[PDB]
């Protein structure tokens, strides 16, 4: 059943998951690091939305905090 | 089954137009639809 | 060793009575009399509408043929719409009328009938595959080639099986024309959220397998269909098998059907059957 299941193994493109989710975005998850920084003490950088995370976004009203 | 591999469409059409004999087009289509449509849920035949 | 036998020229006749029209018959024609590319000086169609088209429904283009810009996406009531055929000759306009002529041939029926659009009904069908597989597991093989199961509906219209699919929403694509129709008609949704992301995981992949011309009964002179195949095949099995087929809208029964060579269904579905078998190699 092993070498039958191998041997049956070895043998314009259009996306529809519009119609059965409806207005779900697979795309723009962008990367967010948590506000604690690791190992800081409890140092806490600016939260920040996912839509602010990327510098081609404007985001005016982020003021980054300054930890070495 | 490995005996059933070579079982087509055209010889199950002689078969029949052997025992039926519906001297039509149209006959054979409706009788060869019936047959076909006699053996479409698998649970409810048994063939002994 | 047969003779003097021809296997071409079998074009596509419709019958003479049309399809829920209370006795009307359309013009008897023959075979060669059939394209438009013969002479045919006898022929002379007789013309109708259905009633239902005659009420002016919203799906239902107006009973005017003059300004619709035609072989072009069209914005109708701020919506696009497709509008143009797969033929290399391109649809034909009468200047006497302002109905459309269909290129694919003469079908002996002028005007609408049950058909709602001027020209070009734009269709999507929806052919979602999977392996015939055994209970043991192993994949059914006849004929040197192996064996798809495919979803088939049962229509209300003529109590016959045909694949799903339907006519295209105003302003809207045929990716969500296929998937709101394998909704609606196959799944019976509207008329799960585990089930519905192995169905987006199904529907995620799908290849356009042809366009062409339907031979339908309902197509007149001035209203004809061509349709898109899309065709979602599930070479694992896990999605297909989570599907809960129930009939819905113009659907009656749905079931899995295996596809062969001797396919009875409504109009020129057994061509996208062997397209679709010709994709993905399988047995037809
Ligand atoms: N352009 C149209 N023409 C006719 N009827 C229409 C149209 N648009 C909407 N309708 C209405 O909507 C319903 C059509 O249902 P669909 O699922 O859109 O189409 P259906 O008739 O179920 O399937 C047609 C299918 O058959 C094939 O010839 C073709 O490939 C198409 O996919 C009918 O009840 C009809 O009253
Ligand atoms: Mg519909
Ligand atoms: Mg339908
Ligand atoms: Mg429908």
């Amino acid at each position: 059943i092993s070498f039958r299941f191998s041997l049956d193994q070895q043998a314009n493109r259009l996306n529809s998951a519009v119609a059965v989710h409806g207005h779900t975005a697979e795309a723009a998850e962008w990367y967010v690091p948590p506000e604690e920084y690791p190992k800081s003490g409890g140092v806490k950088r600016y939260l920040i939305d996912a839509s602010m995370v990327p510098l081609s976004i404007m985001c005016p009203s982020y003021d980054p905090v300054e930890y070495t | 089954l490995t005996r059933f591999k070579s079982y087509t469409i055209d010889d199950l059409r002689q078969k029949v137009a052997q025992t039926f004999n519906p001297k039509s087009s149209q006959q054979l289509t409706n009788l060869l639809d019936s047959a076909l449509e006699c053996v479409q849920d698998p649970n409810l035949v048994v063939v002994y | 060793v047969h003779g003097h036998t021809a296997e071409a020229a079998e074009w596509y006749v419709p019958p003479e009575e049309y399809p829920k029209s209370g006795g009307v018959k359309r013009y008897l024609i023959d075979a060669s009399m059939v394209p438009l590319s013969i002479m045919c000086p006898s022929y002379d169609p007789v013309e109708y509408t259905h009633p239902s088209v005659a009420a002016q429904p919203v799906w239902a283009d107006p009973a005017d043929p003059r300004k619709i810009k035609f072989n072009v996406k069209d914005e109708v009531n701020g919506k696009v719409v497709d509008r143009t055929s797969c033929h290399p000759s391109g649809i034909s306009i009468d200047s006497n009328t302002g109905r459309p002529i269909n290129p694919w041939g003469r079908t002996g029926m002028t005007g609408r009938g049950l058909l709602g659009k001027w020209g070009v009904n734009q269709a999507a069908d929806t052919v979602v595959t999977r392996w015939k597989r055994s209970p043991d597991g192993s994949i059914l093989e006849r004929d040197g080639k192996k064996v798809l199961e495919f979803v088939a509906i049962q229509r209300q219209d003529n109590k016959m099986w045909a694949i799903p699919g339907g006519f295209v929403d105003n302003g809207e694509d045929v990716a969500l024309t296929s998937g709101r129709e394998f909704m609606e008609e196959a799944l019976g949704m509207g008329t799960s959220a585990e089930s519905k992301d192995s169905l987006a995981a199904l529907f995620s992949s799908g290849t356009i397998v042809a366009r062409i011309y339907c031979e339908d009964p309902r197509n007149t002179d001035n209203a004809w269909v061509e349709t898109t195949c899309v065709n979602f095949h599930d070479e694992s099995g896990r999605h297909a098998a989570r599907l809960k087929l129930q009939g819905g809208d113009d659907a009656e029964h749905a079931r899995w059907m295996m596809v062969h060579g001797g396919l009875n269904l409504f109009a020129s579905h057994r061509t996208l059957l062997q397209h679709v078998t010709s994709a993905l190699n399988a047995y037809f």
